[PDB]
This record gives C-alpha cells, sequence and structure tokens, in this order.
C-alpha cells in the first residue's frame, strides 16, 4: 500500500493571512497544518495530473468531503527551476476529496483542476503571453483552494498564447486545456517544506517544471502486449460537415428564391464550388458529410465570402490517444516529449498522465499533431 | 516408454532449477485436462449453418500434488520449497515428455492446497491448480544451412576442355550446366519453415558503431521486422529474448551486463511474430538461436 | 569507469571497469557511497536524480 496524509480543506479564507511571525521577526503567510490523521491509501486508481480521468481510492480513516489527501512515495523528483538550478523535490500526489460513499471509497480530484474551479477569464488577459495567464490562474486571493508558489519552465511558456474563438469569456479549465495542449505540458501539485532552513512552514506549490530545462524529444516503441487503448481526441474545434448546400437570400424578394450553390472541401484543405470541379475524385474526400447553410446578404449586397464559408466546413484536429503499461526497458514519465511507434505507424506527442494502481503502472500519450 | 513431467524455474536460462514431478520426492499425478475447449461462433439461419472464428480456449490443469518423505520434517520442507520455487519466478514452464514428443507449457500458480490429512511419516496428498499462459510449444535449436558447389563433369559443365583452344557442346538435355559459383561460402540461409512466436538468440557482433543484430525477410524477400542495435563498443555478445513475459535485450562485455533496449532501432522492429521465409545477420560474426513454436493440441 | 581513482573522505579507491546503470532522458548524479559497517565492500556507486551529497 501507499501512505496518505489527511488534512482539512486548505481554506484560503484562513491560510492567505500574512500574520505568522517568522523566526527572524518578519510577518509571512500561514503555513499548512499537520495531518489530522495518518492513514494508508488502499484499492487505488491514482492519476498524476488528471488529464482524462478522476482518481478514486478507499482510505483507512473516515475522510469527509473537502479534506485534502497527500499520497506519499519513498522517491524523489528533480525539477529544473532555473537553467542550472535543480532542486530536491519529494514525490507527491495531492488531491481534494469530492465525494465519499458508504464503503469509504473517496472520489479524488487533482488539486490544480480543483483550484482553478469556477474561475472565468476574459479575452483581454489571453491577448498577452502564456506567463500572464498562468500568473492570473494561480492566485490564492481568487482561487477556491490555497496556493503558495508556482514553479515554471520559462522556455515552454515563452511563446505567444493561442487565439481565442469569438474573443469571448472562457472558463479557467477550457483555457488551461487549450494552453496545455499547445505547450505539451501538464501541472502537478506538490506539498513540500519551505526552501530556507529558517522558515519552518510546510507549503503547497504547483509544478510546471521538468527534469530537463531544455526538453529533448525521445524515440520509442509501444508493443500490443502493454494492453494498449487507442481513442481519438480533438484539440481544436472545427466543423464536421465537409460539404455545404449554401443558400443566399434574394434582395428583390427578401426571400431565398434563388437556387443554392454547393461547396466542397478538397483533400489539400482548399474550398471550391462543386460545379467548378473538373477532376477524377482522387483529390476529394472518401465520405461526403453535408449540411445546409443559410446566409443573409450584407449591407453592401455582395454574396458571403468564400473564406467565411471555408472556416465553417474546415477540418478539426484528429489526434490519437494511447493508454499503455509502463515499459521497464524504457520508462516514460509525465511531461516528456516522445515519438511512439505503434503497429508500424509513428505517433508524436507527450505523456500527459500516469496511473499508479495496485496491479499496473500506465501512461496517457497525447499526439500533439502538427505533422505536415 | 512412460511419460515425464518436469517443472522448470527458468527454462532458456542459466539460473534454471528442475523438479521431477514424475520421479522425484514431489510428484504430480492424474492431470485434470490436457485437451482443449473451442468456441466456433456458429449461428444457424433457416437450417443452414454459418461458422465464425474459432477461439481455442485452454483450461486450468489441476494435478494431484504428492510428496514422499522419510519424516514429517522432510515433507514440510518439500512443500515450503516446491511452492516458494514456483512463487519466486513470475511463471513456471511445465515440460511434457513422451516416446513421440517433448512439448512445453508456460504456467502460473492458480491455487495450491495444504491440509492436515497426513499419511505415513507425514506425507502430503494435495491439489495444485495452474493457469495457462501458453499451452504446448516446441523449444528447438535453429541453425543456418550451407550451400556447396556441384562437381565438374566433362561435356556436362561449362568449361573449355579437351582439344585446344577448348570446347563446350550444346546438346539436348545434357548440354552445359554451371558447376557452381566462385566463393559459394558466402551463401547461408537461416530457413524459417513454420510461423514462430518467440526466440532466445545469442548474437556475437563484428564492428562497433555499425548497427548489429538480426533482420527477417518474407517469401518474396521483403523485410517485415528487425531487431538491430547501434552500440559504442564491440559487445562480446548480445543476449536477446523475444518472450513477451520477460523480454530481454542485453549486451555483454566481459562480466558486465548492459541493457541495450534504448540503443535499439524502434522503427525496424515492427513485429515479434516471425513468418515463413529467411533471417539475415546484420554486422554479426556468429549467432546461436533457440526457436519456440506453438501447437494447440499434442 | 575503465580506470578512475577517487579519494572521498580521505579514502582511496579504484574503479576498474565498474559500470553504473543510468536513467533515460535525465541528468544523472553519480555518487560514491562509503559505509564502513559493510566490511566486505565499503564503496558502492549510484546514479541518482539529484546531488545528494
Ligand atoms: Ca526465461
Amino acid at each position: 500500500m501507499l501512505e496518505a496524509n489527511v488534512y482539512d480543506n486548505f481554506n484560503p479564507n484562513y491560510y492567505n493571512i500574512s500574520d505568522f511571525s517568522m523566526p527572524n521577526g518578519k510577518k509571512e503567510k500561514r503555513g499548512l497544518p499537520i495531518p489530522k490523521a495518518r492513514c494508508q491509501v488502499i484499492n487505488y486508481e491514482l492519476w498524476e495530473t488528471g488529464y482524462l480521468y478522476t482518481s478514486s481510492a478507499t482510505l483507512t480513516v473516515s475522510v469527509e468531503v473537502g479534506d485534502i489527501v497527500q499520497i506519499l512515495f519513498p522517491e524523489v523528483v528533480p525539477i529544473e527551476e532555473a537553467l542550472g538550478k535543480k532542486k530536491k523535490l519529494n514525490l507527491d500526489m495531492v488531491y481534494l476529496v469530492t465525494d465519499v460513499d458508504e464503503s469509504n471509497k473517496a472520489t479524488l480530484k487533482n488539486y490544480f483542476w480543483a483550484m482553478i474551479e469556477s474561475l472565468d477569464v476574459p479575452n483581454a488577459i489571453t491577448k498577452t503571453t502564456n506567463f500572464a495567464i498562468i500568473d492570473y490562474l494561480i492566485d490564492p486571493n481568487k482561487n477556491n483552494l490555497m496556493s503558495y508558489g508556482y514553479f515554471f519552465n520559462s522556455s515552454i511558456f515563452a511563446g505567444k498564447a493561442t487565439i481565442n474563438r469569438k474573443a469571448e469569456t472562457s472558463s479557467a479549465h477550457d483555457v488551461a486545456k487549450r494552453i496545455f495542449s499547445k505547450v505539451q505540458f501538464q501541472p502537478t501539485t506538490t506539498i513540500q517544506h519551505a526552501p530556507s532552513e529558517t522558515d519552518p512552514r510546510n507549503l503547497l506549490f504547483i509544478n510546471f517544471a521538468s527534469r530537463n530545462w531544455n526538453r529533448k524529444r525521445i524515440t520509442t516503441r509501444v508493443d500490443i502486449k502493454q494492453s494498449v487503448t487507442m481513442d481519438t481526441e480533438t484539440i481544436v474545434d472545427r466543423s464536421a460537415y465537409n460539404f455545404a448546400v449554401v443558400f443566399v437570400k434574394n434582395k428583390a424578394t427578401d426571400d431565398y428564391t434563388d437556387p443554392p450553390k454547393m461547396y466542397i472541401a478538397k483533400n489539400n484543405g482548399d474550398v471550391i464550388d462543386y460545379s467548378t470541379y473538373h477532376g477524377d475524385g482522387t483529390d476529394l474526400p472518401d465520405v461526403r458529410t453535408a449540411k445546409t447553410l443559410f446566409y443573409d446578404r450584407d449591407d453592401h449586397g455582395n454574396p458571403p465570402e468564400l473564406s467565411t464559408i471555408k472556416v465553417e466546413i474546415s477540418p478539426s484536429t484528429i489526434v490519437t490517444r494511447l493508454i499503455f503499461n509502463q515499459n521497464e526497458l524504457l520508462p516514460l514519465y509525465v511531461n516528456d516529449l516522445v515519438d511512439i511507434w505503434y503497429e508500424g505507424k509513428l505517433y508524436s506527442g507527450y505523456i500527459a498522465d500516469r496511473v499508479k494502481t495496485e496491479f499496473n503502472d500506465r501512461l496517457i500519450f497525447v499526439e500533439s499533431g502538427d505533422k505536415p | 516408454m512412460v511419460r515425464q513431467y518436469k517443472i522448470h524455474t527458468n527454462l532458456d536460462g542459466t539460473d534454471d532449477k528442475v523438479w521431477d514431478v514424475t520421479n522425484g520426492k514431489v510428484r504430480f499425478y492424474q492431470p485434470s485436462n490436457l485437451g482443449l475447449q473451442s468456441t466456433n461462433n456458429i449461428w444457424q439461419s433457416n437450417g443452414i449453418g454459418v461458422m465464425g472464428t474459432r477461439s481455442i480456449t485452454q483450461p486450468q490443469i489441476e494435478f494431484k500434488l504428492e510428496t514422499f518423505g522419510e519424516s514429517l520434517e522432510e515433507n514440510y520442507q518439500l512443500m515450503k520449497d516446491f511452492v516458494n520455487d514456483i512463487l519466486s519466478k513470475k511463471f513456471v514452464t511445465l515440460e511434457y515428455q513422451t516416446e513421440i514428443f517433448q512439448v512445453y507449457a508456460d504456467l502460473a500458480l492458480a491455487d495450491v492446497t495444504k491440509t492436515e490429512g497426513y499419511g505415513k511419516n507425514g506425507t502430503f496428498s494435495e491439489k495444485i491448480t495452474f493457469d495457462i499462459i501458453t499451452k504446448w510449444y516446441t523449444y528447438e535449436n535453429l541453425t543456418f544451412d550451407k550451400i556447396q558447389n556441384g562437381k565438374v563433369i566433362a561435356g556436362m559443365s561449362k568449361i573449355y576442355g579437351g582439344t585446344a583452344p577448348g570446347n563446350y557442346k550444346y546438346i539436348k538435355g545434357t548440354s552445359y550446366t554451371y558447376y557452381g559459383e566462385s566463393d559459394i561460402d558466402r551463401l547461408s540461409r537461416w530457413d524459417i519453415k513454420e510461423e514462430i512466436f518467440s526466440f532466445m538468440g545469442i548474437l556475437y557482433p563484428k564492428l562497433p558503431k555499425t548497427p548489429a543484430g538480426v533482420r527477417f525477410l518474407d517469401d518474396i524477400g521483403n523485410e517485415y521486422t528487425a531487431i538491430v542495435f547501434k552500440t559504442e563498443q564491440v559487445q562480446d555478445y548480445i543476449l536477446i529474448n523475444t518472450d513477451v513475459n520477460d523480454e530481454t535485450y542485453q549486451g555483454w562485455k566481459g562480466t558486465t551486463a548492459l541493457n541495450l533496449f534504448p540503443v535499439m532501432d524502434f522503427e525496424r522492429y515492427r513485429t515479434r511474430i516471425i513468418e515463413k521465409g529467411q533471417m539475415e545477420l546484420i554486422n554479426l560474426s556468429k549467432a546461436e538461436f533457440k526457436i519456440k513454436r506453438k501447437a494447440d493440441f499434442v | 569507469y575503465t580506470n578512475t581513482s577517487i579519494i572521498a573522505g580521505g579514502r582511496y579507491f579504484e574503479l576498474l571497469n565498474e559500470t553504473v546503470a543510468l536513467k533515460g532522458d535525465s541528468v544523472n548524479y553519480i555518487h560514491a557511497n562509503i559505509d564502513l559497517t559493510q566490511t566486505a565492500n565499503p564503496v558502492s556507486l549510484s546514479a541518482e536524480t539529484a546531488n545528494n551529497s
């Protein structure tokens, strides 16, 4: 079994107060408490980041909804916080109790996703770099749960933030998912005692750091023997009816009296009128997914742009997800850039999640796409 | 004459320990079922019969574990030993031997019983149940074949002989047939006649930093899979096991064992299942192979 | 380590063709471990995650 530390809810209405007198004399934030009970986590399905599934585990002590569960491992993870600076960090799996049944089986939600809950973010914040969004999302003054610090690899979140659809107000969950897909990284919450020996506080931090500051791409093979589960995910939201029966309203009748114009999307990506086609069908799709679209003529009176129709019939990012057993010959840990060979086909992406169960040790591989 | 059952801790391995369950102190008796159950997925429409795919299912073998020991101390020492020895290794290979064949089955301990109904000098009479990993496979030695030059015959072979400046005659049927080939010692074939499922090869490399290992070709001369490694120094030998349960890809230099899995070419190694054709040696001076091939009923 | 001599804590020892296993895509910190109670073999080598001196 694994060891588990059970604490009461890390209420930021209590812990965010900077009244604690440090040994030197300085006034700082309130440190994390001691576990109300030391128990042992048993009959477990424990994820590392909580990318797809929520963790579930039975616990010896009678835990209740709200309590924080810190699962301990007798091993250490070295995170590169600065180019040369590597810090000794202890392996932890921190969750929030969402629901306990009659048989004391607790439904555990990964601390980070349970922290950025109900938080909404406007398009104005998303206009800047990915660092600005992370600095907004991780704040104990706003979040439902207490936060002390954030470790983040500057190179991975250096790039310009992904463009938002309709420039609307999105939830912290949807933006994080959209950002974490492009950066090819996943967050891990860790409880560890303050770095300075003078500070006696136990603190909770969020991890956006890796074993290598400048991440390198790995090349590996996944055999059918590892109980492989193949399923297709969609990163970007784009429409599914590749053929469009487009109708344009007549100005004189203020009605759709005029016949429709059919538009087909080629295999390359371009959108053409169906009547204009002069080919052999090799450059057109294998299956015709169709929809009927209605458009209103602009103030100028001109028909709607080809490009505007194109966006609605354009293809979505078909991405392959692979869930398999941990290979001891070539171990794959979370937040690693990999190139997986499966049944003669090459899939490129990252390790998003990791399940620590009683029977097996499994990985969630997410193909980042961007192949041609 | 009579059949032989032998439990092996690790077959194909240096740390092997064999227990004779036919002649030794601890014996297996009256196997429950050595046959097979098949599910053919047959559906009948209006009296006409349609057959799907046959899933050959293997059933648990339940033996009659019986120890013969001089004292109560001896038989308790036999039960503690035999069971721990099966438990120590993740799976144990049971050898089935008769006048006609020598098959093997990969087994996993399903259930073992210990009761206080002792016979004479405290002798056990219990039931030992096993789960089937792979039922009946042949563990045999795979070797290459050599090609030799045909003899030179006057009038039959292409030579300019007899009266000067030589002569070779075109006849009907006998005419001219080439004797052989210059340097026929280059041709070697590692023939694969039936589909094999796993193997234990001992590869001795030639040149360092040049990919060394094996490649497999089909009946038309096309590569389908290849286990090849690019090491920095010349390994004394690369010990490879394709067995699914304990896959091993290790290189040896002196007394030091190195894991060669990350150095391997992952693109070339497409499958484990070897098909009918031939095998080639990439940058190898010598190779020793042991091939294991399945049989459903024996 | 084909031939590498190390003086750790004033104790001299030679590494003669001593091979140490490594972690894939990681920064391995090779340590010299001395345990005087292990009278047969006091020096042992280990590739670790961080500098645990
Ligand atoms: Ca073996």
